[PDB]
C-alpha cells in the first residue's frame, strides 16, 4: 500500500525459462493502453481523482 | 493408481503444457482416465501446433 514501484524485469510464465530471449511467453512487464477510435465508450480515457 | 512414476524419472524437455499438469495428480479424484494415440504425417510430427 501506498508504495511506488518502477522495476521492469522479465517475468516467468512458468518453465522453460526464457534466459534473457523476449519470445514466447516472455513478456515485458509494462504494456500500454489500448487507446484507438474503434472502442466504446468504456475504453476511453477517465479522469479518475 | 500411482502416478508418481510419471515424474520418478523424467527428462522431458520443452514440457509447455497447457491446462491441468498430469503430475501432483493424488489431489484431483476423477473416475476415468484415457489415453490416445494416432498416426499422422512424418514430415508433421514436429509442425503440430495449437
Amino acid at each position: 500500500p501506498f508504495e511506488r514501484d518502477i522495476s521492469t524485469e522479465i517475468y516467468q510464465a512458468g518453465s522453460t525459462p526464457c534466459n534473457g530471449v523476449e519470445g514466447f511467453n516472455c513478456y515485458f512487464p509494462l504494456q500500454s493502453y489500448g487507446f484507438q477510435p474503434t472502442n466504446g465508450v468504456g475504453y476511453q480515457p477517465y479522469r479518475v481523482v | 493408481a500411482d502416478y508418481s512414476v510419471l515424474y520418478n524419472s523424467a527428462s522431458f524437455s520443452t514440457f509447455k503444457c497447457y491446462g491441468v499438469s498430469p503430475t501432483k495428480l493424488n489431489d484431483l479424484c476423477f473416475t476415468n482416465v484415457y489415453a490416445d494415440s494416432f498416426v499422422i504425417r512424418g514430415d508433421e510430427v514436429r509442425q503440430i501446433a495449437p
